[PDB]
């Protein structure tokens, strides 16, 4: 948790940073994206 | 438009015929249509994404822009120069060949990277379970850190870049909220790049999970619309293949299977006995036909199929009769002059061969467990075929025992190797059987309420019965999956069936004194188990004496409901009983909230 | 926008009420948003590539531009007047009803066309399969083509029209380079008119393929939110219909199951026999309840199912106490006063009904296979109905044997034939059983570790147990499937559980000298041996006795892991393994080019 | 573009770094690409439908326009400062953070809302099957109407807003066309809000249906890259995990397997009997090992499982050798000195371990069952572990009796328990078992045709050829399903085979007087049943003698066929035969008008 | 469910409760299908003009205010049961109360001499 | 509790809150309107 600084916007170990989960968002990236040749073209 | 872009080679006047794929030292510019740029757009979004560990590690390099790999060429734009010529289409959006290459090339060059590193931030975040479905719950981070920082094993990748895998991780898991640099708080809401998508998949209270509830739905509708679930009681010819019979080989116990109970199963019904001879191998053994009626596999109406008749764990009494030991266990053909059930002695056996014997008698093939010898597991097996058995009005499959010498130990014996667990496998689906013929289309409501309790068990591995049974099967996951037919909710599938009974019972009480008006309340609550019934076991629809399933309007009608029914639900059809389905997640997120609790005091 | 386009109707300013559907002699407009036209333009763009063929053969009718079917039309396009105001739309491009007809049949005519030609095309394509996963494999022209001049059965059309189906085939198949007309030689690139999608399936050496992983993991995620995987071991009530329970008939075999393995089945362990009678059809028939305890199926705690006995190929002694023979088998229901397990001698005995009887006594239900007698493959059965038995405190099913004359011989027989294998099939979803009684909500948590080695094996179909088993399955195939849980990668799923053992063997270490510091290279494998255990055979999680696995934080932790897992694999989630599975794709093009290699010489 | 929209923090010159993801009071802007519009919009067109219930019941709030959550905004739009830079957006359509909340508890509280009365709508509209697939067929409105008048049940909604619901209905079901204000009569043409996609999903006649017969395949396509049925019998080393072995638990009978026909398991094939000891519990047992040879599982090769031996319904004669009875069945390790096959008398066994005994002897675990006393239901279970046999070269698990005091009438019994049905659960499914060695990786081609007809049945729960098979399994249900392989149309499946037949026949025909010119009609056909006989039983290719399907080319050939077989399909594919399909329909929509005729007298 | 689960009424003098502790408590009791745990500043909101006990603490000054205004202002205010005289809300309803019966049964002219209809009664 | 921020003028976790009941303002919304016949009109 090393101080970095300026590699990316965010310090991990930074001032109140704070894990807490809402049933609100369910964290999710891009798993199912569409290439089957139909459908995409 | 769509399709490669197309140019006017004669100049000018383009018409259908003065045009010609726009190719050339890159290759051919296909058009990039408006949605086939969401998908390039959306796969480097994900990969963009993961832009602080690229430059954390040396590797990447830089941000991919789907605009470096597309132009503005302008043309006709088709799929054949009579078709490009209607789609004029100006300072498009086109990406040559030798770019549909890069674009490949690199999106699976990163895509590696990435799955990678990906991999490493997972093994760390899933190691919190960072997602609840109902309210909140925090943990505070001094000690999830703190903690993790134990856990993680030494090879991971979230220990080598902490603040450089934290910045990716904060576009994924909206659990994650940064603290601001400038009032150094969180945020209250969570910003990850997943934005929508992420706010569209949270279990919303109201109904379920749109996610969900939507996916349940579409997935039934390709099923019913597939397999063809529609049309699953129709009344005409049908070709097998209409039935996509795959991976069906069914498996039974003969020597038990009543003749009239599977038409493909014959018996021996004769007084005495008719012991035969057959030279097999030189030697000379004499097939037995014993006491009892010795039901052999009838080889007319038989599919040529893979019969392997598997004799294990079964009784092996060469103990008593010493005549059964010696005798070597062999599948053998009977080819009969009068029919059998007809067959009484043995000038009336034809021939006999030997399709398959066991090397080795029965003192070999043995194995004592408890006094009672059994048959070590092993498997005879023809390989009948349709034609093999032209013209040969009678013919019939036995697996018996071919005894080198009958005696008067074995007069009450009967040596039918049949008890075994014989498997046959329809090794040419095309052809199907039905009722003991071979056919190569069904008659789907003819199979409905036509066989008995056991005319069904004992149906033949892909012959009518087993298909209109692989079918209904399909037809009921649907039901049981979108449909609600499992709770007082009288649904689409229970109400197609109501209405039937009701138009039925209503014209059966038209003329005489019509003293019963019709129920309702016992109509619908009748037709609900009905439906519900085949839900449960889709099979019955196909024995005689099922109350309301088997009259000839149910299914046609059930189906074509659920049918229509699939193809509404909505999105929220996850109101159902989204009540207790909520008050149980957040029972979750109550029991997780404990978790992080103690996350929090044991690592502080 | 999307929907019907509208246009102000009636004397007033445009209104929410001014508006009215745009009807008229060619139905209504309804609007072509973006997207729309994607699907038939890439409809007719499949039909377009067939161009080349529609000539040749003088069907079709010229290429199909979706510019025909449509118009400009401008107004309000809503899906109602109130929310279509809030869309104004100028020169938008609709098609009208009468014309969603034809865009409709005509994509349905041609289809039909094509369908067909495509079929010659490729019985004649496949036939040299144009498709390798690994580096190239040429095969010289002149010999393949002189060899599919072979092969090719006379009825196919890739013989009548060989460059007139070859035109088609170079746009499907980037196999096939066309040599161009003025240098006369191949192009290196191959221009398919699938030249993108073709691009995004190549088995990509990076990471297996995106278009498979990318599947693999929308579809888990499509179950993960459908089923309800999420929420499998909730701590509180939930309607059975939550589990969509369907073709859910389990079979058993009684007679065997002990009465504290499975509180559905009660037995009569009484000193002596309890010989009781009953008028049967004229007939005085005596039920039994012989020297052994004769496990019985209780009629309570049994949800209104279909019980069908099946009694065959199970031994008949009737040879021995001659007693047995005469004896028409049958299922019988037996209420008695005081409960079983308490009831005596036959004046305890209630009642005795013959809920189903076997016509013919015990002596043509037979058939000998090797002295011992077999039963005839038959089934029994009941259709019990939870009201049926309304008040009646104890009653029940009993499939004995309907002796019509007790003697000495059967006073060691005891004639249960509940050693047959017994078919439940509950016929009424709604209603679930739990340790003996009949619900309508389960509470999943409580289902887990309770269940004893065989107190799972010995459910009774559609009973929680059984529920809880058919929702892990579910769960077990999404881990089994998206998630790597089958390698040494401590995955997202055993990394969930991780993190609850560490947690869990922290707090216990907590007061007291606490020698031991955490293991976590020990939790690791641990923990990764408990999800493979579950992915392994899900129903373990029920059974008490299971390390890990039972404790109540997983599961209900290793779900919500799993969860967010598949929301993230990112696409190329199949880098895992990439290396040995690209190398096994070489190895099939190294074979494949093998192949080319006769055709090459063989047919010169 | 995509993601959220970004602004020069720094002013005028837009660099990568001068930007910065413009949050705010109200959250993120996101920008809201083409396509992420067609949801919202394609999900509150869904809602505003339901408009006329909305008011009459007060709920909603007036229709809910797409336009009310979004801006107009403008700036860089990416993913990241430096990929945003290339997507320079003027006046994009964004959505803030705040409002991607509530068009989501928007969407999701309206969903309710309609969830609920969208329920009511259908138990009444399916409650009359609107749908029919072949023709047209109506019903006299009048009867139609006073007759659900009657089935509804008193507690719908469409009995207390029917022309408040009808309006609903009128836009979902293309079947209720309303009257015409100014002409009093229907409109021939349906005009329903889904117009389109109710257009192209009505079973068009000329092929079955585009949206069953298009998803059948894309269905098959998800597949065929996902498992990795491409590269199914690859010749090289392959991570078990690249066959994601899920919910694999396989059951047997040994004691009955030949140690030849599966290495996992050895027999003590010794002349007399091995009466061993061993103190467990304080008494003294005696292994026996008796008369016969004894099949024990092996310890080695063994995948570290849960071997769980059920002992029940099997025989137990402690009625004769009194012997047998007061001992304890119990599943025992037994590690031996020298190998066994070579062990023969007791001082050759070094120890025996009691691993799982069962309390109470063998006269409480009887039941009597018509004489030949059986065994109540239970399960004795060991937790074998790989490591735990470290070193210890012989060691085999035997599940026996353990007699309390072996006599002369267990001389010839031998308690081998082992008749029972043991169920081995593979835990740590990484492991495999290939020809009794215990590996990490398989070489599929290697298990083809490599295994005997039971070298396969008797297969060991998760070991390579169990793994071969439910490879193969996958591969058959996706020829099975999208290919037809089950009718005379020589498919693209028994196509790959027959080109390799050929190429194969006719080499082994070139050197020597080439009497015999390939024949085809005849390779055609033989082919076919060989694709045929793989879809059926997909298991055989791994048994040495089948005919076609075992040699190295097919296989290998059959899937990267039937690959590229579906990706091609078309749409149409459903044109095989769409004619007895199409004629089928017709003939359901002939009865179906037959109901309707009765609603229509009955209910006048 | 949630506000009289913890009296917000009393009737002589004041009491407070440390805010904190109160909800922290709440957060327990209260049972799982509430609607007061899925909105908690969204029913605090609505509470705050129903209960003059919850007064929130201002935004610029971070302190309570002494005086609670609650929607209910004035009626609430009439309701306190004032140390003078009981309840003006009681004691005015007793007697509007014994007012009505008075006039209604007729209990005047309890003792009449003379003929009166049974219906009287 | 979870910080929420415009909905609603006040936070309930919001800085010093505060429970404290007086006997002077018996809480009360509105139960008892009159609506009677005579009353309403
Ligand atoms: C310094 O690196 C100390 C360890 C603290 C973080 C290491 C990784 C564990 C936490 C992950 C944060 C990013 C997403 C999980
Ligand atoms: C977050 O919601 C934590 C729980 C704190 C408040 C929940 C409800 C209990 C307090 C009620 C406040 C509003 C009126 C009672």
């Amino acid at each position: 948790g090393n101080v970095q600084t300026s590699v990316n916007t965010y310090n991990i170990t930074g001032d109140g940073n704070s894990f807490t989960p809402t049933s609100d968002m369910t964290s999710t990236a891009a798993p199912a994206i569409d290439l089957k040749p139909g459908v995409l073209n | 438009p769509t399709g490669k872009l197309w140019r006017p080679v004669g100049t000018s006047v383009a018409t259908i015929d003065s045009l010609a794929i726009v190719s050339d030292r890159f290759g051919q510019y296909s058009f990039v249509n408006e949605g086939m740029r969401e998908t390039f757009s959306k796969a480097l979004f994900d990969i963009n994404m993961w832009q602080p560990l690229f430059q954390a590690t040396k590797t990447g390099c830089g941000p991919i822009v789907l605009s470096s790999f597309t132009t503005t060429t302008s043309g006709y734009v088709g799929a054949t120069a009579g078709d490009a010529l209607d789609n004029p289409v100006t300072n498009g959006v086109f990406i040559s060949t030798v770019q549909i290459m890069n674009l490949q090339r690199t999106i699976a060059a990163r895509m590696r990277d990435v799955a990678l590193w990906q991999k490493h931030l997972d093994t760390a975040m899933t190691m919190l379970t960072p997602d609840i479905s109902a309210g909140s719950a925090s943990c505070n981070w001094k000690s999830l850190l703190a903690f993790a920082k134990d856990i993680l094993p030494l090879d991971n990748l979230c220990l080598t870049y902490p603040n450089e895998f934290y910045n990716v991780a904060i576009h994924r898991y909206p659990a994650l909220k940064p603290g601001n640099p400038d009032t150094k708080l969180p945020d209250a809401q969570a910003h990850p790049l997943g934005e929508v998508a992420g706010a569209f998949n949270a279990a919303t209270s109201e109904v379920g999970s749109l996610v969900g509830s939507s996916s349940t739905l579409s997935q039934a509708i390709s099923t019913m619309a597939g397999k063809d679930l529609d049309l699953i009681e129709a009344d005409t010819p049908l070709p097998v293949s209409v039935f996509t019979p795959s991976l069906a080989p069914r498996s039974y116990r003969p020597a038990f299977i009543k003749p009239e109970d599977a038409k493909w199963i014959a018996e021996f019904n004769n007084s005495s006995l008719i012991r035969k001879t057959l030279t097999y191998s030189g030697a000379t053994y004499t097939v037995q036909l014993g006491p009892g009626p010795t039901r052999v596999i009838d080889m007319n109406a038989m599919i040529d199929s893979v019969l392997t008749l598997d004799v294990s764990g079964t009784i092996l009494p060469y103990d008593t009769n010493p005549d059964l030991s010696t005798s070597v266990p062999a599948f053998v053909l009977i080819q009969t002059s009068v029919p059998i059930q007809q067959v009484t002695t043995a000038a009336n056996i034809t021939a006999i061969t030997v399709v398959s014997a066991a090397g080795a008698s029965a003192i070999n093939l043995a194995i004592n467990v408890r006094g009672q010898p059994r048959f070590n597991m092993l498997h005879l097996q023809a390989t009948f075929e349709r034609e093999t058995i032209t013209g040969i009005p009678y013919i019939y499959g036995l697996g018996t025992f071919l005894i080198p010498s009958p005696t008067s130990s074995s007069n009450f014996s009967n040596p039918t190797l049949m008890d075994g667990l014989l498997t046959v496998t329809p090794v040419l689906l095309r052809e199907t059987t039905y009722k003991g013929e071979v056919v190569d289309a069904i008659v789907p409501a003819t199979v409905m309420a036509n066989q008995t309790s056991e005319e069904v068990a004992s149906a033949l591995a892909n012959d009518a019965i087993v298909l209109v049974s692989n079918h209904l099967n399909k037809l009921a996951n649907v039901v049981g999956d979108a449909i609600p037919v499992a709770s007082r909710t009288d649904d689409s599938a229970t109400s197609a069936i109501v209405s039937r009974l009701a138009v039925q019972h209503k014209l059966s009480q038209v003329g005489q004194a019509s003293p019963t008006p019709p129920d309702y309340p016992l109509l619908w609550r009748r037709a609900k188990r009905a439906a519900s019934m085949f839900v449960s076991n889709p099979s019955l629809a196909l024995q005689v004496g099922i109350p309301v399933l088997t009259q000839s309007g149910m299914l046609s009608a059930l189906t074509s409901g659920v049918g229509t029914a699939l193809r509404t639900g909505s999105l929220g059809k996850g109101v159902t009983d989204a009540s207790e389905k909520l008050r149980a997640r957040q029972s979750l997120t109550v029991a997780k909230q404990a978790f992080f609790d103690q996350i929090g005091s044991l690592w502080p």
